[PDB]
DNA sequence: TCGTGCTGAGTGATATCTGCTTTGGGTGGGTGGGTGGGTTGAGGCAAT
DNA sequence: GCAGATATCACTCAGCACGA
């Protein structure tokens, strides 16, 4: 019970923290935020979130690109050495 | 120090922000009856406190998360006359960042009065402005 | 068909990039004892962040350093400039 | 698509359009006074009367200078000459004289950024 | 102590391909058209 | 002629071992 206990705290501030980053409004609401870098020019971002906080709406910038660099990993599974 | 601006407008979001911020702190109801040449009408209670103070303070009692808003009390103060015309011509932004600045507003009255309500509550409650009396019908 | 857009040292050493750097980095970066270490990174790595996007928006922030880190380790030209750097502080 | 010899030539009858918006007289020409009300945000509808498009015939014919039948044109084919008249309304449009507001007008926020963007990017 | 040519591996863009109807029903229409089809029977309620 | 789901081929990149 103790250990449950403990572990339901750790999620709940796990859901806290999350909630942070949810808007109030649904999905579909709108809004969009125009930041301008300091060579004149602005670049486009969605939601409600991003409006408020500048860290928010530079790490949606960032997730919005689609381009991922490789990451090989050759692993050998130990039933292949036996 | 990129500056955040409404899409397709000149408004600084952080100019919203405190503007609204400021007028939740401070608007007392004899303002309103000034806008509507009531002055004489003014009482020295009801009229010489903080309105919106006392209803997020009923808020929190009563636990809940809605706060109505009147257009013409916007009007009537001085720092947010602008603030009106920027939620009449571009309802959602300025709408996502009331919410945003009550729940700020709720926290910093929490944090400051120094009260023994716990911060999880609030913390993960959505607080959401509903705002009416927007002009003629 | 047509070759990819890669992160060469041509880019790098144009008028924006290390050039721009180092015209304007201190003025913008700024930690400060008074504010949390948290905010100190998140302005450095905001800085750092908006040039790569002004210079390479083909790659988000880790990929644009981990390039960055191949590149230096290749490209001998950008060496030469790197070394020229240190130079001309030690002449200073 | 093999191609016909139609008895039409669209560049004259643009630049009798163009000529007819400037010189025609039923005050100043009537149809620079109906733009000049435009370009003030006070109109926000041009009526062409054929009837002066007659009349404007007429006068050039009697002076002994002939064109081309316009009136007869816009009637057989109308959706292309709205195009024309368009352009040439866009092309010969008067400066505003009384002071616009320009506060909310996102179609100039837009644009204003967009010229400043092409400049930067086509300078550099 | 280390630099570079060869290799397997995996996406990116592009080649062929199927499909382009579909469907029973009146808040999908009849300028979408019948060679795409739709063929009740009891029970309740107003008029009288 | 047009949009969508699908599979094909070609090109380029990070690791590896050896030789300098």
């Amino acid at each position: 019970g103790f250990e449950l206990s403990k572990l339901l705290q750790k999620e709940h501030q796990m859901r806290k923290n999350v909630i942070k980053h949810t808007s109030a409004r649904h999905s579909r609401f709108g809004g969009l935020l125009s930041i301008q870098t300091p060579d004149k020019t602005r670049l486009t971002v969605s939601g409600s979130q991003a409006l408020v906080d500048e860290k928010i709406a530079l790490q949606k910038l960032d997730d919005s690109k689609k381009w991922n660099k490789r990451i090989i990993k050759k692993h050998q599974s130990v039933a292949a050495e036996g | 120090e990129p500056l955040r601006i409404i899409w397709g407008t000149n408004v600084s979001i952080q100019e919203c922000t405190t503007n609204f911020r400021n007028f939740l702190m401070s608007f007392k109801y004899k303002f309103r009856k000034i806008l509507d040449e009531r002055e004489e009408f003014i009482n020295n209670t009801t009229d010489e406190e903080l309105y919106y103070i006392k209803q997020l303070n009923e808020m929190r009692e009563l636990g809940t998360s809605n706060l109505n808003l009147d257009a013409r009390n916007l009007l009537a103060y001085k720092q947010t006359e602008d603030l009106y015309h920027q939620l009449l011509n571009y309802p959602q932004e300025v709408i996502s960042i009331m919410d945003q600045t009550i729940k700020d507003c709720m926290v910093s009255l929490i944090v400051d009065n120094n009260l023994d309500y716990d911060l999880d509550e609030i913390e993960t409650k959505f607080y959401k402005v509903r705002p009416y009396n927007v002009g003629s019908c | 068909r047509r070759p990819q857009v890669k992160l060469t040292a041509e880019k790098l050493l144009s008028d924006k990039g290390l050039p721009y750097v180092l015209k304007n980095a201190h003025k913008r970066i700024r930690i400060s004892s008074k504010k949390n270490s948290y905010d100190n990174l998140s302005n450095i790595i905001q800085f750092y962040q908006l040039w790569a996007h002004e210079l390479f928006p083909k790659a988000k922030f880790k990929d644009f350093m981990k390039i960055c880190q191949t590149v230096g380790k290749t490209d001998p030209v950008l060496r030469e400039y790197r070394v020229s750097l240190f130079r001309d502080e030690m002449g200073m | 698509l093999p191609s016909i010899q139609l008895p039409v030539d669209y560049n004259n009858l643009f630049n009798e359009i163009t000529d007819f918006l400037v010189t025609f007289k039923q005050k100043g020409p009537k149809y620079m006074a109906m733009l000049q009300k435009v370009a003030n945000r006070e109109l926000n509808s041009v009526i062409i009367d054929l009837d002066d498009i007659l009349q404007y015939q007429n006068e050039k014919f009697l002076q002994g200078t002939q064109a081309d039948d316009l009136v007869s044109a816009i009637q057989q084919n109308a959706n292309h000459f709205t195009e024309l008249f368009c352009r040439a309304i866009d092309n010969n449009m008067p400066l505003p004289t009384k002071e616009i507001d320009y506060k909310d007008d996102v179609l100039d926020v837009i644009l204003n950024q967009r010229r400043l963007r092409n400049e930067r990017m086509l300078s550099d």
